[PDB]
């Protein structure tokens, strides 16, 4: 489920930095808190919103609305 | 394994997913030999009777010596079912849940 | 209007044809959305 676009706590926009922080991750190799702090997510409501994500978007997109078994 | 024939008479390999959306019944078909004998004695009274080998029905020679018995559900994922060697493209083109 | 299960086929079928698909055979057939996006008010 693709990442909100808000943060639900101070109104903030989480939305677009989803892509660029995966980004830090593996190319620049960096730990969480520091890649967190590097957008400019001050208030931990952030932090929460960001790093607590369960991308779900990349399993239902292998998949069709048709023919699922049991 | 498990296979559907529709009341065309054709027949097809049953999956997981038309069971589930046509309210079909997961299920495969046993199948048993059988072999009959005739034993015939002449009946003299005061003696034990004495049966000997006359006829001896055994059809395994051929495929029509399988008698079919019945039907028995199968467990999902277990040795009979298709799911027990699929992979996770498999069951994605499937359209199972990893 | 339906549309096939596997290979999503277009196909029109009639009140009698039998409920089928012509290329694979399949015996599941899907409807098609309403292709005149219509308008409405929730209450």
């Amino acid at each position: 489920m693709i990442v909100p676009v808000r943060c639900f706590s101070c109104g903030k926009v989480v939305g677009d930095k989803w892509e660029s922080y995966l980004n830090l991750l593996q190319e620049d190799e960096l730990d969480e808190g520091t890649a967190l702090s590097r957008l400019g997510l001050k208030r931990y409501c952030c932090r929460r919103m960001i790093l607590t994500h369960v991308d779900l978007i990349e399993k239902f997109l292998r998949y069709n609305p048709l023919e699922k078994r049991d | 394994k498990p296979m559907v024939n529709e009341s065309d008479g054709v027949t097809h390999a049953l999956y997981p997913q038309e069971a589930r959306l046509r309210n079909l019944t997961y299920s495969s078909g046993l199948f048993v030999d059988v072999k009959k004998r005739t034993y015939e004695a002449i009946d003299v009274p005061g003696r034990e009777l004495k049966y000997e080998l006359i006829a001896e029905e055994s059809e395994d020679d051929s495929e029509s010596g399988k008698v079919f018995i019945g039907r028995l559900p199968i467990m999902l994922r277990s040795k009979n079912c298709y799911l027990s060697e699929a992979t996770e493209s498999d069951l994605y083109k499937l359209k199972e849940c990893p | 209007k339906y549309i096939c299960a596997e290979c999503s086929s277009k196909l029109s079928l009639s009140r009698t044809d039998a409920v089928r698909c012509k290329d694979c055979g399949h015996r599941i057939l899907l409807k098609a959305r309403t292709k005149r996006l219509v308008q409405f008010e929730a209450r």
